[PDB]
């Protein structure tokens, strides 16, 4: 359903909304991400009424959580630059008091408002950053400032910089991860200074966060962009290679040595094209890859993102 | 043939360990027992609810925890060499 | 063997004191009491029987149990004095039935009525058919003196079942002497 | 405080008495308690401060 | 054959007991038993929990009655919520909740009726309030160790749980066990009941009542309460006010301190509790 | 989120203890004192309260393991 | 006889949550259990309890049935875990008695020579300090009527002792704790007039609705000789009451002015220290 989801994706098609609800009511959690992320893929940008009606009216009686995850990125994903037709819902994702559709309403609220320097949105969005309980939603909170404002990168170092110090580590992931997603499109040093004392911290995750987000400021860049690129590699094998330091660490390691060759180093990732309007398959992408410890499928996703940066000479037809 | 039985099972007694002796000071507060092992070390740990906070009263010999360092039991006197005597 | 929960009711109404039945009501529902319970253990150990008063205010003395220990225990010093109850005196039983940690077992109830009652006809239909949805049986011996050829509870027994259900059966007492072990004779050979 | 903690936790932290300083950047260090140690430097604090 | 992060939800009503049965054994050890349910590998619940009886020989795998189990769930089936129990626990009073050569006898008698059976390990001790205290404990196989013992997936609840390590005893379990997360579940409606049970613990019955014995107390022995303060206010004050000439002589804030320094922060906040339930007066007097 | 790390500096290190006899504060945050055993050792003192309730000379709880001032 | 009492969180959500066992099989009706409480004083106190199953007919709609073999096995577990636990009485979860249950008390009156009902409300709504205790007393009455058996209001209170204070305030993860001085007075002087103000008005509503339907009796008597005591107080000036005016202020003379007192003194640290700290140290890097 991942494959048939992701390749009828936008095409808004019917026979897959067809048997996604009945793979929705196999009540299990581990096919629970498969229905739930088909189901925002294929109806992308339809803003169906039926489809948020069938999850957001199964959200409660199911007793998994990947379920519930699921149709958080589904809903999210149905709902695709819709501006303020949107908020009706998202009034009422955040209001509830399940953790998951708190959860929910931060990937929603960003994907409908991705592009736009919308502040209506940023009030309960960075509100529910601080005074929520759970600690993965706060993450997931700030790391929908990149989605929003990755046409203006300039702001995010500025005002997330004093985020990036708080004390959980959690908030300190989705910082780095803001400064990740939203700056990758530009060579901003400012972004990168404030990630160099990321890698440092005791938390151990945290430095993973600050070893993806450090390769996505990096894509296409060599030395003579920004003078921490060599900086960065050596660091990258020197953590993978000492058996003292966390698995979990290491692994963004070598998965960031993937980020900045990737494609060969021909490709690179662009949410913004230069026509003015936001490319979907790689915010999608990326968006999905946010969290990829829940599904390790999920990784594949961010293929989409790379886009192809190329001068063709063609001057017509073969 | 069964008395024997009986024998094994008071080894299934024996499984627990002894407990080491000590003087009771003062107490700080109900939650705050002042107490001093023979060896010269001290201690202010609680106790448990079987005994009474009037019963205890300083200067008493009795037994702490090898963990918890807390009374279980207690004993009024006792002395080696006097049996002797 | 059938599983089933019996629960029998003793008559302490104040009709009970005189000593028509030899020696007396008292001591002839006593030996009435062991032979049922004594009748339970020998059909199935699982089937447990508790006990229930029905003059003035009803209230169980033993819960449903399998030892009858407790029962022969109550049937003791029970000063029987008091108003017969009818009406809560099988809702009592039902009720505590629907208590019971066995599904499998099927509601029973036996009763010894012994004195009059001012039950109306309207009141025991609704109860006839409120027992044909609860599917409840209810076995009943009727003892002591009451309307001469006991009309009232016999239809109540007719009309409580049906097709077949063989059933509930009413035993009631011809007006003569004779010994409570040899009345309880034709219903402990069948029902 | 946490983190602190639990260096301190295990052995604590001792107490010691120089006796003697050797050239070899090793210095002779006494516990009351217990026997007499070396322990070699210790880069933070100067040898001929010591 | 499948190995996977996992996840324990708890009930508000499970820990309340946990650390109640657990209290009253101290110093010794108890015995629990966790009752729940089992919906898939990777996460677990636990909806209810009872106690077990006491035994004079103590902690022992023989130490669950069968013939009391039998009972016990009779109890429990005539109850709303037949659920078959899960797992065991015991309370680690005195120390950092390591799993000894006991628990582990008992470990694999669980393991053979019961796929999972976790382990779980409560004490009061550690933790003043606030903590989330607790612990759980899983057995890895032991004769799997020819092949990989190093799952999981989803690592990220495995990273925070194996963290901070925290001493040396926490770390002699990585070997033979692991843990197992803990998240609590709201039942958030009950949990708004219980936080205005005891914060409303401290308010009156009729409200109007114990606020107008301060009202009494308002004038008591407050004038001479406030005559308590105003030594305060003398005999603190006389001596910091040598502190503004002595900052002269150390130049200027070296260690130090002395002290005999502030403390009027607790004098004026007491001091503004007496003025405002005195104020209270003209309001409730009054009408 | 402070005063719930008060409680988080008072669950440090809670119950049991054992007495110890403070020498002197040789500086901020860590000060010698002697365990009940007769060994002097180099402490971290708690950073509720440095000052008042010190003294040049007097007993002083400490953890089993750590020794800390509590 | 008996003060007030005192319920733990543990035990009432042990209330609670049996509600949530028979909720899905509903039906109708109430929880019902058996209270086991510990007595050290006068003073009541609550841990524990045991649920006990229970229903109660329509007919027979004062027909109520408890099971005692249960009942016995679940006590002696209870008494074999604790030996200092035991039955103090019963509970209900109303939300408000009927008549019915005087009869309920006497049946485990053999229990336990006074048993005290509580009363608890799973959901909260209003109007304030939850639950609520009876005790079964006879006051007879000036009548001579047969004796008539009312139970009567123990004042209840919330507590716990240790352990159980733990994972009480740990779940909540909602409120500022406390803080006194500050926002626990004054949030609290606020409730002191709204709960103040509620009661007295439902209740007021309720002595003029009495007349009107209700009778008999209704008033009388409890009602007349309380409301004389209702007029017993105006209550002001005249007189002295105008004397405490200038007392009550001149209690507030001295508390301002130690206010104003160390008002310059924090000022005095605060600012000293601080300029200095300020230019002084600034000059030295630039
Ligand atoms: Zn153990």
């Amino acid at each position: 359903s991942l494959g048939l989801g992701l390749a009828a994706m936008g095409t808004a098609r019917q026979d897959v909304y067809d048997l996604l609800k009945t793979n929705l009511y196999q009540d299990d959690a581990v096919t629970g991400e498969a229905a739930g992320l088909a189901l925002g893929l294929v109806m992308l940008g339809s803003k169906n009424a039926q489809a948020i009606e069938d999850m957001v009216g199964y959200a409660q009686e199911t007793q998994h959580e990947k379920i519930l995850r699921g149709l958080a990125v589904g809903i999210a994903l149905v709902m695709y630059g819709r501006m303020e037709e949107a908020d009706a819902l998202i009034e009422s994702l955040c209001r509830d008091k399940d953790p998951i559709l708190r959860r929910s309403g931060m990937y929603t609220v960003a994907m409908a408002y991705c592009g736009s320097g919308n502040n209506k949105a940023i009030r309960r969005l960075l509100h529910v950053a601080v005074s929520d309980v759970n600690d993965d939603v706060r993450r997931a909170a700030v790391e929908s400032l990149g989605f929003i404002l990755f046409r203006t990168p300039e702001q995010c170092p500025s005002v997330v910089s004093l985020l990036s110090e708080s004390y959980n580590p959690h908030v300190r992931y989705g910082a780095a991860m803001a400064l990740g997603i939203c700056c990758a499109g530009t060579g901003n040093k400012e972004a990168i200074n404030l990630l160099e004392p990321m890698t440092n911290d005791p938390v151990n995750y945290v430095r993973q966060g600050a070893l993806i987000a450090s390769a996505l400021i990096m894509i296409q860049q060599t030395e003579i962009t920004c003078p921490k690129v060599n900086q960065f590699r050596q660091l990258y094998s020197k953590v993978i290679n000492d058996k003292h330091d966390d698995v979990m660490a290491k692994f963004g390691a070598i998965l960031a040595q993937g980020i900045l060759d990737a494609g060969g180093h021909n490709v690179t990732i662009s949410l913004q094209s230069r026509t003015g309007h936001t490319h979907m398959p790689s915010v999608v992408g990326v968006l999905v890859f946010t969290q990829f410890w829940f599904w390790f499928p999920l990784s594949h996703f961010l293929s989409l993102a790379y886009t192809p940066t190329c001068v063709i000479g063609l001057n017509k037809d073969l | 043939t069964k008395q024997y039985e009986k024998s094994e099972n008071d080894l299934k007694a024996l499984q627990s360990v002894g407990q080491i002796v000590g003087e009771v000071l003062k107490q700080l507060t109900e939650e705050k027992f002042i107490v001093k092992a023979t060896n010269g070390p001290r201690y202010v740990v609680g106790c448990r609810r079987q005994l009474d906070k009037s019963k205890l009263k300083p200067g008493t010999r009795v037994a702490l925890d090898m963990t918890t360092l807390t009374i279980m039991r207690y004993l009024p006197r006792e002395v080696d060499p006097l049996v002797y005597n | 063997m059938v599983l089933e929960s019996t629960m029998v009711c003793v008559d302490n109404s104040e009709y009970m004191r005189n000593g028509d039945f030899l020696p007396t009501r008292l001591q002839a529902q006593q030996d009435a009491v062991n032979i049922v319970c004594h009748s339970k253990t020998r059909s199935n150990p699982e089937n447990n029987v508790g006990l229930i008063t029905l003059a003035n205010d009803c209230e169980v003395l033993t819960t449903l149990t399998p030892d009858t220990g407790r029962i022969l225990s109550k049937l003791h010093t029970v000063q029987p004095k008091g108003k017969i109850t009818f009406c809560t005196g099988i809702r009592v039983a039902h009720l505590a039935l629907k208590h019971r940690q066995g599904k499998n077992h099927k509601m029973r109830i036996i009763a010894f009525v012994g004195s009059p009652v001012e039950d109306n006809e309207k009141d025991l239909v609704k109860l006839a058919k409120r027992l044909k949805k609860e599917k409840v049986n209810v076995d009943i011996i009727n003892f002591g003196e009451e309307e001469v050829n006991t009309e009232k509870l016999t239809a109540f027994v007719n009309t409580l079942n049906g097709k077949d259900g063989t059933g509930s059966h009413l035993v009631t007492v011809p007006p003569g002497p004779s010994l409570a072990d040899a009345l309880i004779s034709s219903p402990i050979l069948a029902g | 405080l946490r983190e602190e903690l639990q260096l301190l936790q295990e052995q604590g932290s001792y107490v010691g008495e120089v006796v003697r300083a050797m050239d070899k950047k090793k210095v002779l260090v006494k516990v009351h308690p217990e026997g007499k140690f070396v322990v070699d430097v210790d880069k933070n604090i100067d040898i001929n401060d010591v | 054959a499948v190995d996977t992060a996992e996840q324990v939800y708890i009930s508000s009503l499970a820990l309340l007991k946990m650390l109640k049965h657990g209290r009253a054994g101290v110093p010794m050890e108890v015995m629990g038993l966790m009752l729940g349910e089992f919906v898939d590998d990777y996460t677990v619940r636990v909806i209810d929990v009872f106690a077990m009886p006491q035994s004079g020989t103590g902690v022992s795998v023989e130490a669950v009655d069968p013939v009391f189990q039998a009972k016990m769930l009779d109890m429990l089936k005539q109850t709303g919520r037949p659920e078959m129990v899960v797992g065991w626990y015991h309370s680690h009073p005195g120390f950092g909740c390591w799993l000894s050569g006991v628990d582990i006898n008992t470990q694999q008698s669980f393991e053979a009726l019961s796929e999972r059976a976790v382990a779980v390990v409560v004490d009061p001790i550690q933790s003043v309030k606030g903590k989330v205290v607790i612990d759980a404990f899983r057995l890895i196989n032991a004769n799997m160790m020819v092949l990989g013992h190093e799952p999981r997936q989803t690592t990220s609840n495995l990273g925070h749980l194996n963290k901070p390590s925290i001493q040396a005893l926490i770390h002699g379990l990585n070997r033979h066990y692991y843990s197992i997360t803990i998240n609590y579940r709201k039942n958030e409606l009950e949990q708004k009941m219980l936080l205005n049970l005891h914060k409303k613990s401290w308010m009156e019955g009729l409200t109007l009542q114990d606020y107008s014995e301060h009202c009494k107390h308002n004038e008591s022995v407050v004038k001479e309460m406030l005559e308590l303060a105003k030594n305060y206010n003398k005999a603190v004050e006389e001596e910091d006010k040598m502190t503004p000439e002595q900052l002269a002589i150390k130049n200027v804030g070296k260690q130090d301190p002395k002290r005999h320094l502030e403390e009027h922060v607790d004098v004026l906040m007491t001091s503004n509790i007496v003025q405002c339930l005195a104020a209270m007066l003209d309001t409730v007097v009054f009408k | 989120e402070f005063l719930h790390a008060q409680e988080e500096v008072k669950r440090i290190q809670s119950i049991p203890l054992v007495i110890g006899q403070f020498l002197e504060a040789v500086d901020q945050n860590t000060a010698i004192v002697g365990s009940t055993t007769g060994s002097n050792y180099y402490v971290r003192i708690l950073s509720t309260i440095d000052r008042e309730l010190l003294k040049p000379n007097a007993s002083v709880a400490l953890h089993k393991h750590s020794n800390a001032l509590v | 006889a008996v003060q007030k009492v005192v319920v733990h969180p543990l035990v009432l959500l042990s209330v609670v949550d049996h509600f949530n066992r028979i909720g899905k099989v509903g039906n109708q009706k109430r929880v019902v259990g058996v209270l086991l409480g510990s007595w050290q004083k006068k003073v009541l106190d609550v841990s524990n309890s045991f649920a006990v199953p229970f229903d109660e007919d329509d007919k027979d709609d004062s027909v109520w049935f408890l099971d005692h073999d249960y009942l016995e096995n679940m006590y002696g577990m209870f008494k074999k875990v604790n030996a200092r636990e035991r039955i103090v009485g019963w509970y209900h979860t109303g939300p408000k008695l009927h008549k019915n249950d005087i009869a309920i008390n006497e049946l485990m009156k053999r229990y336990c020579p006074n048993s005290v009902l509580v009363i608890i409300d799973v959901k909260p709504k209003d109007l304030g300090l939850p639950t609520e205790a009876y005790i079964s007393v006879e006051e007879v009455h000036d009548d001579g009527t047969p004796t008539s058996k009312t139970f009567e209001h123990v004042t209840s209170e919330i507590g716990a002792e240790e352990a159980e204070e733990v994972g009480v305030e740990h779940l909540l993860r909602d409120i500022k704790d406390t803080t006194v001085g500050t926002l626990s007075q004054r949030i609290t002087n606020q409730v002191h007039g709204l709960k103040g103000l509620n009661s007295k008005l439902l209740d007021i509503r309720s002595y003029l609705e009495k007349v009107a339907t209700g009778k008999l009796p209704i008033n009388h008597q409890i009602i007349y000789q309380l409301q004389d005591v209702f007029n017993l107080l105006p209550d002001v000036s005249l007189q002295e009451f105008v004397k405490a005016f200038y007392l009550k202020t001149n209690d507030q003379m001295v508390v301002v002015y130690l206010a104003s007192l160390i008002r310059s003194v924090v000022a005095l640290h605060n600012l000293i220290n601080n300029k200095i700290a300020n230019r002084d140290a600034e000059k030295k890097e630039g």
